[PDB]
């Protein structure tokens, strides 16, 4: 999520009937324009941003939501004209042992402004003195991971 | 040398507004999780409300419309705005560094502060 | 939405023995969201564990952590008087919960 | 005359403009080229073109 | 029998708030120049503000965004807010009556009121 | 934008003796717009002389003002325990500016 991926789709015939009835969404909301007149409409490009994170995450994926993934990891606009749609990978993302590829940005100064990707690995500095690259007490990795199973 | 001092508790006749203080010394405010964490005179620990670094902020649906809380960079403190306090509100109030989330936990803990809704 | 609770309410144990406390989940909860803190009379809470098996810093070594999914245990191994207090287990889903909390009484 | 420039003194004039709903009375220098003949030219004379 | 009672000093955490108030007797605070002045411990006099008898007012650089001068005709008050107050602003503060320039200099003088800025 | 010079820094005469304080301006100064005030330890300033050379009301005759241009005068003429304080001039070109101050020791 923090290192949420984005395809930039242009100069081509979106069929999104077709796209709408492959697989089963758990989650589906479109927000400034219906899921069936897209059909109809024309657009300079489109962007498909494409992510993991936890169920309990889903919600904050949406206009006007705040959150440790709305703020620090992806963010989207009050006004966001478009879709989202999410479904569980419980068998695809998920390990016995634990799969922890998957990570989220947890401690950041500010929030993340809306479509814009962080992938700092900086080390958080909590307290008043310098981490200097150093993680410790008030030296935190900006970084966590989900170990989905 | 990391503490919270903790001020601003006392008495408060029903339906009052008050001011919970948190001065912090060895972490800044700003830049940390920061929660408030009520627990009813013997009872157990009720989380109230919690401010990210980046200013965004969540509350306990049974103190959600009536407390705010805020934070003063200068101070470097921590700040609870408690309004229409109820019988229920009677509890210690404690300030603590993080949310109780992987990575995340409650450390340090302030001493708290006993607030007491009565007439 | 995943509900916690303690047990037992209370225990009393000697000092010297071993004791075990439980943290019940109605639902598979990952060990790493929670936490158990400690809060000895007239004093604020103090994190133990975390991660359900972590030693917080500066806690004693006769304290530890274990247990997944449904099903977490704090054990106090070489039970002292000065571990007297409540310890409660915490977890986060879509908020921070506190449990019950248990009490640990010394004969 | 020996005070420093802030505190020697200075004249000012200020020019307002009162344009109300009537009649101007007040032009400035109207702009006026050379007369040309014999030629077919955009002339314009007192506004009118 | 002109005087001019200061009060309002004490003690204000770094990035808090403030109000120096100054009782005038045998003068119009609305009638004539009221202007702040500071002098740090040990240092020399430094003017803060002046409000004019015309409601026009005007601070130092080193106050400006953050004092803010008014009077109260009814009360024959002046007052002074002060604002994100820091170290440099712990000072003995005097309220005096015209703007130190010719037929308007700075005559009387309160006896000052003492504010700190610490922790 | 005229930036006072007080001097000297501190002056330690006996009393009885004439007491010379000077107040140096980078630009030449009107008189009119150069005053001296008084400051006693413990205690508020105090307006001595106003114009660079008006006596204050109030004011001993042994206080005396002059000058003009780029240097002003303050002169405390048969000095007496009791002026032992710190002596400031002030000027106003777009707002107060006061002088670094003068202290006054008595030997």
């Amino acid at each position: 999520v923090y290192a949420w991926n984005r395809k930039r789709i242009s100069n081509c015939v979106a069929d999104y009937s077709v796209l709408y009835n492959s697989a089963s969404f758990s989650t589906f909301k479109c927000y400034g324009v219906s899921p069936t007149k897209l059909n109809d409409l024309c657009f300079t490009n489109v962007y498909a941003d494409s992510f993991v994170i936890r169920g309990d995450e889903v919600r904050q994926i949406a206009p006007g939501q705040t959150g440790n993934i709305a703020d620090y990891n992806y963010k989207l606009p009050d006004d966001f004209t478009g879709c989202v749609i999410a479904w569980n990978s419980n068998n695809l993302d998920s390990k016995v042992g634990g799969n922890y590829n998957y990570l989220y940005r947890l401690f950041r100064k500010s929030n993340l402004k809306p479509f814009e990707r962080d992938i700092s690995t900086e080390i958080y500095q909590a307290g008043s003195t310098p981490c200097n690259g150093v993680k410790g007490f008030n030296c935190y990795f900006p970084l966590q991971s989900y170990g989905f199973q | 040398e990391v503490q919270l001092v903790e001020s601003g508790g006392g008495l408060i006749q029903p339906g009052g507004s008050l001011r919970l203080s948190c001065a912090a010394s060895g972490l800044t405010v700003s830049s940390n999780y920061m929660s408030w964490v009520r627990q009813a005179p013997g009872k157990g620990l009720e989380w109230v409300s919690v401010i990210y670094s980046g200013g965004s902020t969540f509350y306990a649906d049974s103190v959600k419309g009536r407390f705010t809380i805020s934070r003063d960079n200068s101070k470097n403190t921590l700040y609870l705005q408690m309004n229409s306090l109820g019988a229920e509100d009677t509890a210690v109030y404690y300030c603590a560094r993080g949310e109780g989330s992987p990575g995340n936990w409650f450390d340090p803990w302030g001493q708290g502060t006993l607030v007491t809704v009565s007439s | 939405d995943v509900v916690m609770t303690q047990s037992p309410g209370t225990l009393s144990l000697s000092p010297g023995e071993r004791a075990t406390l439980s943290c019940r989940a109605s639902q598979s909860v990952p060990s790493s969201y929670l936490a158990w803190y400690q809060q000895k009379p007239g004093q604020a809470p103090r994190l133990l564990i975390y991660g359900a098996s972590t030693r917080a810093t500066g806690i004693p070594d006769r304290f530890s952590g274990s247990g997944s999914g449904t099903d977490f245990t704090l054990t106090i191994s070489r039970l002292e008087p000065e571990d007297f207090a409540v310890y409660y287990c915490q977890h986060y889903d879509t908020s921070p919960r506190f449990g019950g909390g248990t009490k640990v009484d010394i004969k | 005359p020996t005070y420093g420039v802030g505190y020697q003194p200075y004249r000012v004039v200020v020019l307002s403009f009162e344009l109300l709903h009537a009649p101007a009375t007040v032009c400035g220098p109207k702009k006026s080229t050379n007369l040309v003949k014999n030629k077919c030219v955009n002339f314009n004379f007192n506004g009118l073109t």
